[PDB]
């Protein structure tokens, strides 16, 4: 039941520096798997957990 | 594989089924390293869905 949305940099161990490429910056990924009206896993299933 | 991943070059590192950092802890059999030369348009030319 924890939530993490800090959106920091995933230091890959490549170097202790602030950057994007080779740093895996940005914890979430923009390429959401929406594949509109096709494929499998096109974002069906709205979830409610009680 | 820690030196291979965290290299001075090897700008393309398309690792699947395992993280680059987890791989250097796993043990396998019959590991194959294939090698070849291609033109510059290499991007997404090696994907399983390619």
């Amino acid at each position: 039941f924890e939530r993490d949305i800090s959106t920091e940099i995933y230091q890959a161990g490549s170097t202790p520096c602030n950057g994007v490429k080779g740093f895996n910056c940005y914890f979430p990924l923009q390429p959401y798997g929406f594949q509109p009206t096709n494929g499998v896993g096109y974002q069906p299933y709205r979830v409610v957990v009680l | 594989y820690s030196v291979l991943y965290n290299s001075a070059s090897f700008s393309t590192f398309k690792c699947y089924g395992v993280s680059p950092t987890k791989l250097n802890d796993l043990c396998f059999t019959n590991v194959y390293a294939d090698s070849f030369v291609i033109r510059g348009d290499e991007v997404r030319q090696i994907a399983p869905g390619q």
